[PDB]
RNA sequence: CCCAUAGUAGGCCUAAAAGCAGCCACCAAUUAAGAAAGCGUUCAAGCUCAACACCCACUACCUAAAAAAUCCCAAACAUAUAA
């Protein structure tokens, strides 16, 4: 992923999901706006 | 899939604009050509009419042919070959509520507007508002003794934009 | 005030009621008077 | 130290909500509506199923040639109209995406046959001559022969 | 049937002749040679100028106080005149440009020696001033985004308001101190040195009621 | 309540919806004022985790919680029951509400870990290798803050931080 | 049988 | 109409819906129509026949599906939703299709 | 290369016939009619600039065709910064 | 969530400028849909948003992190009436 502060979506097909205790954000379409909260 | 666009009357050519839009399809240009300047040969050449071209699977194609644009019924009507640079401010032609009513009488014909069954105010009142982007302003009465004196006030700006124009361009050289 | 809901595809076919007094109505009367009625009838509607 | 109210206010029964004029669109559609049902007397109720824009502007135009015109109302103006109505039985049917096929004389065999190129365009009912009917109904009274010749059955 | 409703028109609003920000120069036009003391009251408390709208709608309010040189204004003008439609919008400065000198000594020296020499010019902030002001054709919700953003960067906290928001919260605070429950409070005590507290406040502590410490301003303390 | 079955016969599938028996709310409320179940039997800062036949009314058959415009409950006291259900669950106080297991499946034998007031779910908890200083100690959560209102009959508040 | 002060 | 174009009329051969528009419990098989009769999911198979038979005989609704393979799915709206009659209409195509191939 | 056809100019002929009506070569070209043969609703139409929403009577669908159109400019120019 | 037809590829500039390089206008068909708010195309195509219909998404718009070197650091605790 890229850890950080301040998630944010980058475009429609990213969804927000709170795991392993820390918000994440997943991306099918385009896996490269993967996020981890940090 | 469909493909629409703007073609002049008998004079379709094999190179673009619409050349490599028919080779991806994968259509036959020529064949297109061919068909279109021979189906469109009753009318004078060079008037732009939209066409809408429907592809089967299997790469064979129907023309559709419409009416032409208001623009050229517009321009025609009036005698303006080239619209305004600037709306509004400026007005390039000048015609009467009777040609707007002889060019509806005529536009109501195509595809679009027929398929919706409308009444004739409801085409002239959108042929007004395409004449205002053009420049041209609608007048009730219009007499040859005003419509010569507005054409020759008209030909004065139009010479004193080709100066500004020419000028312009002289200054780009010397930079 | 309001009219009444379609009767059922399968029910019996359940006549109007105002009609019911007009087919009665028909059968009292005398053929003289039918036959005087129709001539009247027949121009009035064409 | 912000007050604290004894009882929440949430718990509390919350004032009615004040009204709103109603919205000059919704009356001018109400007098659109009256109109439909007074000036022609066939009504036909059909579900606005999701044809593609030229497959929809293409049967309309189809049903103009017979003079069947297609409204389109919303169901929350059209269902008071008709809970304070005639056509007070009409109401299940405006349920989810409807129209109205009417017009000023019944064409009722015209439509059926134009209906039929879509076998999943459903005619849920109509009201013609202040009469309620449904789909069947309307096909009877598209078989019925002409009123002329009937007004002659009789004479005859 | 979805209920529409009329928008505000600023037909009635006029644009200057030059929009944008002008350009603030690093140092005054004289230089000066008098070299002046830290006196940092000068972003300590309130402020008493440049508090209320003038010609504009929305701004840039400082929630605290600071000192701005030429880096800050760089960034302030050129985030705003890109981010901004110069045809129904116009921006002004409500700071003036650096005029405070800042002296600063050579590398490796040691304490003593003098005074150093002037580096650079800053302008003074108090809390509760207007730094940029804007207005035109356009609401607060299009301004707003890349305002924030400047808000942001600026070496206090800051944040934007128009001037609906800018009221409501100074409505809100005097609710505040009106419903406030609590009957003890720092005006209270201190005008009357209850508990000998003087001895451990500041003189301005009685004008500022302990909504201030030092350059930082607390909006939630009554 | 509704259910829904699937018959298979002849290689032809029927599904179908029956109605069944509803439970009907008890009568004469103490207060029919109320907005929600919880003020109209004033019940409000009044129950806690372990009140298992208050939260069994808003739960599904597999330990789910119901819907909010289903139930009739604000939206501060749905936030509450959705918490004290996670601890009940935690505890081991539904042991009938449990998840369905697909066929085929028999849960293997985990560590029986007896514990109550557990706020976040196991897994998702790391350790405290460095408690910290007496000034910045890392506390461990035990209740929830949704429950800081409710009546205490001691002089200690709840404490939430051990 | 509830009086207005009950709590289950 | 969406989540059911993805997935594709290919293993259907023929639906029928059927409904009494004047009772009171059909809300749900018109809206099974009104999505399986979109021009999404009905391009996906032009073969596939969707059928609507309006009836006034005070009867039930159903859904009758029949498939290539000659199976066939029914469901009675009466006591269902839309999704429910959408969700297990889609869990038998992707069965269907796979069996088929 | 390709070009509109060339349009006349003669003040007189353009008054007295519609020029680019006749689009076919065997065909002439179309002369105006006199006034009273016109419909009557063509004498009555909007030749200014679009009546303001203050101008159009709450009841009529162009009335609330104007202020859905304000509203559709509006959420234009507030998405454009975003 | 749902859904998208049309004057028209508006005019001018431009090799080309088709809702979306720039300047001008920003009117109008249909119950309803910007001479286009965001992607995109060499230009086009193409995907969304604002529209109608359907009917209750019937939300918040007040804060977003953390790492050093001998070995963490009292032990513990949420519910019996403020002493
Ligand atoms: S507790 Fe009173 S509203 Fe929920
Ligand atoms: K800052
Ligand atoms: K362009
Ligand atoms: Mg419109
Ligand atoms: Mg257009
Ligand atoms: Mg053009
Ligand atoms: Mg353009
Ligand atoms: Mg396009
Ligand atoms: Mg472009
Ligand atoms: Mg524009
Ligand atoms: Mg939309
Ligand atoms: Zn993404």
């Amino acid at each position: 992923f890229k850890n950080k502060t301040v998630l944010k979506k980058r475009c429609k097909d990213c969804y927000l999901v709170k795991r392993r205790g820390r918000w994440y954000v997943y991306c099918k379409t385009h896996p490269r706006h993967k996020q981890r909260q940090m | 899939g469909v493909i629409r666009a703007i073609v002049r009357a008998g004079l379709a050519m094999p190179g673009p604009p619409l050349g490599p839009v028919l080779g991806q399809r994968g259509v036959s240009i020529n064949q297109f050509c061919k068909e279109f300047n021979e189906r469109t040969k009753d009318i004078k050449e060079g008037i732009p009419l939209p066409t809408k071209i429907l592809v089967k699977p299997d790469r064979t194609f129907e023309i559709k042919i419409g009416q032409p644009t208001v623009s050229y019924f517009l321009k025609a009507a009036a005698g303006i070959e080239k619209g305004a640079r600037q709306t509004g401010k400026e007005v390039a032609g000048l015609v009467t509520l009777k040609h707007v009513y002889e060019i509806a009488r005529i536009k109501a014909q195509d595809e679009a507007f027929a398929l919706q069954d409308v009444p004739l105010s409801s085409v002239v009142r959108s042929i007004i508002g395409s004449a205002r982007s053009l420049g041209i302003r609608v007048v009730k009465d219009l007499s040859s003794e005003e419509l010569a004196a507005f054409q020759k006030e008209r030909a004065i700006f139009l010479a004193a934009q080709k100066e500004a124009d020419l000028a312009a361009q002289e200054e780009a050289a010397k930079k | 005030e309001a009219l009444a809901g379609a009767p059922l595809d399968n029910a019996p076919k359940e006549y109007p009621p105002k009609i019911q007094q007009l087919v009665q109505d028909i059968a009292s009367l005398t053929l003289l008077e039918i036959s005087d009625l129709n001539e009247l009838l027949k121009k009035t509607l064409k | 130290i912000p007050p604290k109210p004894a009882i929440h206010p949430s718990c509390l029964p919350s004032p009615p909500s004040p009204p709103q004029e109603e919205i000059g669109l919704i009356r001018l559609l109400r007098r659109e509506i009256a109109a439909v049902f007074q000036d022609n007397r066939m009504i036909a109720v059909c579900q606005n199923v999701a044809l593609s824009a030229e497959d929809k502007l293409l049967m309309r135009h189809q049903l103009r040639k017979h003079k069947i015109l297609m409204k389109v109302f919303p169901n929350q103006v059209l269902k008071p109209f008709l809970e304070d109505s005639k056509y007070q039985n009409l109401l299940p049917l405006f349920v989810g995406h409807n129209m109205l096929l009417v017009s000023e004389e019944p064409k009722v065999k015209e439509m059926v046959r134009i209906l039929r190129t879509v076998p999943f365009l459903p005619l849920l009912g109509g009201c013609i001559d202040d009469t309620i009917l449904s789909r069947q109904g309307f096909i009877n009274y598209s078989k019925l022969p002409s009123l002329p010749l009937v007004q002659g059955e009789l004479v005859g | 049937v979805k209920t529409l409703l009329p928008v505000p028109s600023f037909e009635d609003v006029s644009i200057p002749e030059k929009p944008k920000l002008r350009f603030i120069e690093r140092a005054p036009l004289v230089p000066k040679v008098r070299r002046e003391p830290k006196n940092l009251s000068d972003i300590r408390g309130p402020s008493t100028e440049a508090t209320e709208f003038t010609e504009g709608n929305f701004a840039i309010l400082a929630l605290g106080g600071g000192y701005l040189h030429w880096g800050h204004f760089e960034m302030m003008r050129l985030t705003i005149n890109r981010s901004m439609d110069p045809k129904n919008m116009f921006a002004i400065w409500r700071v003036p440009a650096p005029f405070k000198p800042i002296t600063r000594k050579s590398v490796g020296h040691r304490m003593g020696g003098g005074k150093g020499a002037i580096d650079h010019y800053v302008t003074p902030v108090k809390a509760g001033r207007l730094v940029v002001e804007m207005g035109g054709r356009c609401e607060f919700e299009e301004v707003q985004g890349f305002l924030d953003q400047v808000a942001h960067k600026l070496p206090f906290a800051a944040k934007a308001v128009s001037r609906g928001t800018l009221e409501k919260m100074r409505k809100d605070q005097e609710e505040r101190e009106r419903n406030n429950q609590n009957p003890w409070t720092f005006e209270r005590i201190a005008t009357a040195n209850m508990l000998g507290i003087r001895k451990v406040l500041s003189p301005y502590d009685l004008t500022h009621k302990g909504k201030y410490w030092g350059k930082f301003y607390m909006p939630k303390r009554v | 309540f509704r259910e829904v079955v699937e018959t298979q016969e002849g290689k032809t599938t029927i599904i179908e919806g029956r109605i069944t028996a509803t439970p009907k709310e008890s009568p004469n409320p103490p207060n029919p004022s109320g907005q929600c179940p919880i003020c109209r039997w004033n019940l409000k800062h009044k129950y806690n985790y372990d009140d298992v036949l208050l939260l069994s009314q808003f739960i599904r058959p597999h330990g789910g919680m119901l819907p909010r415009k289903i139930t009739g409950l604000c939206q501060e006291e749905h936030r509450k029951i959705e918490e004290c259900v996670k601890m009940a669950h935690r505890a081991g106080l539904l042991p009938n509400h449990r998840p369905r297991l697909p066929e085929g499946v028999v849960p293997k034998s985990k560590p029986q870990l007896n514990r109550y007031l557990t706020r976040w779910a196991p897994g998702s908890v790391k350790p405290i290798y460095k408690k910290g200083p007496r000034w910045n100690r890392v506390r461990m959560p035990v209740g929830s803050p949704l429950l800081r209102d409710n009546v205490c009959y001691s002089r200690t508040p709840w404490k939430l931080y051990h | 049988s509830y009086l207005p002060g009950y709590v289950p | 109409a969406a989540a059911l174009a993805r997935l594709g009329l290919r293993p259907v051969k023929q639906v029928r819906v059927q409904f009494c528009p004047f009772e009171k419990n059909v809300e749900s098989t018109r809206t099974f129509l009104q999505t399986v009769s979109s021009e999404k999911v009905r391009s996906t198979n032009l073969n596939c026949s969707v059928i609507a038979d309006v009836r006034h005989d005070g009867s039930e609704p159903c859904v009758d599906v029949l498939f290539g393979d000659g199976h066939r799915l029914i469901m009675r709206g009466a006591h269902l939703t839309a999704l429910e009659m959408l969700t297990a209409f889609a869990s038998h195509i992707r069965a269907r299709d796979a069996a088929g191939s | 290369a390709l070009k509109d056809p060339d349009v006349c100019t003669d003040p007189v002929q353009l008054t007295t016939y519609a020029m680019g009506v006749n689009i076919y070569k065997e065909g002439q070209d179309v002369p105006l009619k006199p006034d009273a043969e016109y419909p009557e609703w063509l004498f009555e139409m909007n030749l200014g600039p679009p009546k303001t929403l203050e101008e159009l009577d709450p009841e009529s669908r162009e009335y609330w065709r104007r202020l859905r159109k304000q509203n559709i400019w509006r959420h234009n120019r507030l998405s454009k910064n975003k």
